[PDB]
């Protein structure tokens, strides 16, 4: 079985302005299997009412999902996205970096 | 539909 | 857009101890998806996921929930002949995964077809692309398509391809058409971040547009840096639009020699990019 590690973006929808409301992406894609964990955090602790994409797949056969949620970004408040997969040794975390 |  | 196309995709995953596999199906036009079916979900029925699906008939919902169901069962089914073909055990969890769809040209016209498998990742059989015979990937295979050749499943398979599945995506893009039909190109700029004294980043951007299919590139002195250019994959805004940027690092001062290309269906022309503070 192909085994492949996920890919993680993390990103905003809208250019960030700190004060407006915006949406929090986390896009993880080119992984195999499908079995994921993904987590957005706000300052080290997960966001409650996030949503995602249905599974689907590249033509490579990896698989790809979108979470997000909706939050408002502020000048000292950190953001990360945390993924757990079978290829893995330890949860990653991406850092939000308003300019990538 | 069709079986392997 | 100057070519459209469908594509249904399934995953089925076994667990075993737990229960039956884990089925989920959806169905994309071009990058906009509009169904799908997971096992887990209560309502055991394919499930609009864009607006103008549902201009479709109470019959529509039906059929394609019986059929989509019929499926499941079928790759059920094909999980447990995977496990004697390969000699593995039920104790593990494996991946079927399918996708099948068609591609029409602005004109209406078929342009080409697909029905393929993997599994656990890996390439099983797939119909070629005169929609006459399978490549198969390995030695289980071979006896899939020794069987498929003998019920003539590339005739089925190229009918459907060629009829059902051209009528269904001329439809949709009919029904969908303020929404399918549209070619939003990016809108474009450029950042610069210094790294140090002797380097710095200049990030080229690529926001809002539709389809996904983008190119971005970054030359230097009119040469192509693929080799030193970091490039994201294209990613959705969640809005229906789609992202990208790609990046190269720059000895100080030398920005100038450095241009960002960019080509989009939606473009009325090639743009090119300069740093210019
Ligand atoms: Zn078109
Ligand atoms: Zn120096």
């Amino acid at each position: 079985a192909i085994q492949r590690t996920p890919k993680i973006q993390v990103y905003s929808r809208h250019p960030a302005e700190n004060g407006k409301s915006n949406f929090l992406n986390c896009y993880v894609s080119g992984f195999h299997p499908s079995d994921i964990e993904v987590d957005l955090l706000k300052n080290g602790e997960r966001i409650e009412k996030v949503e995602h994409s249905d599974l689907s797949f590249s033509k490579d056969w990896s698989f790809y999902l979108l979470y997000y949620t909706e939050f408002t970004p502020t000048e000292k408040d950190e953001y990360a996205c945390r993924v757990n997969h079978v290829t893995l040794s330890q949860p990653k975390i991406v850092k939000w970096d308003r300019d990538m | 539909g069709a079986n392997f | 857009a100057g070519s459209h196309s469908m594509r249904y995709f399934s995953t089925s995953v076994s667990r075993p101890g737990r229960g039956e596999p884990r089925f989920i199906a959806v169905g994309y036009v071009d990058d906009t998806q509009f169904v799908r079916f997971d096992s887990d979900a209560a309502s055991q029925r394919m499930e609009p996921r864009a607006p103008w699906i549902e201009q479709e008939g109470p019959e529509y919902w039906d059929e394609e929930t019986g059929k989509v169901k019929a499926h499941s069962q079928t790759d059920r089914e094909n999980l447990r002949i995977a496990l004697r073909y390969y000699n593995q055990s039920e104790a593990g969890s494996h991946t079927l995964q399918m996708m099948f769809g068609c591609d029409v040209g602005s004109d209406g016209r078929f342009l080409r077809g697909y029905h393929q498998y993997a599994y656990d990742g890996k390439d099983y059989i797939a119909l070629k692309e005169d929609l006459r015979s399978w490549t198969a990937a390995d030695m289980a295979a071979q006896i899939t398509k020794r069987k498929w050749e003998a019920a003539h499943v590339a005739e089925q398979q190229r009918a459907y391809l060629e009829g059902t599945c051209v009528d269904g995506l001329r439809r949709y893009l009919e029904n969908g058409k303020e929404t399918l039909q549209r070619t939003d190109p990016p809108k474009t700029h450029m950042t610069h971040h210094p790294i140090s004294d002797h380097e710095a980043t200049l990030r080229c951007w690529a926001l809002g547009f539709y389809p996904a299919e983008i190119t971005l590139t970054w030359q230097r002195d009119g040469e192509d840096q693929t080799q030193d250019t970091e490039l994201v994959e294209t990613r959705p805004a969640g809005d229906g639009t789609f992202q990208k940027w790609a990046a190269v690092v720059v000895p100080s001062g030398e920005e100038q020699r450095y241009t960002c290309h960019v080509q989009h269906e939606g473009l009325p022309k090639p743009l090119t990019l300069r740093w210019e503070p």
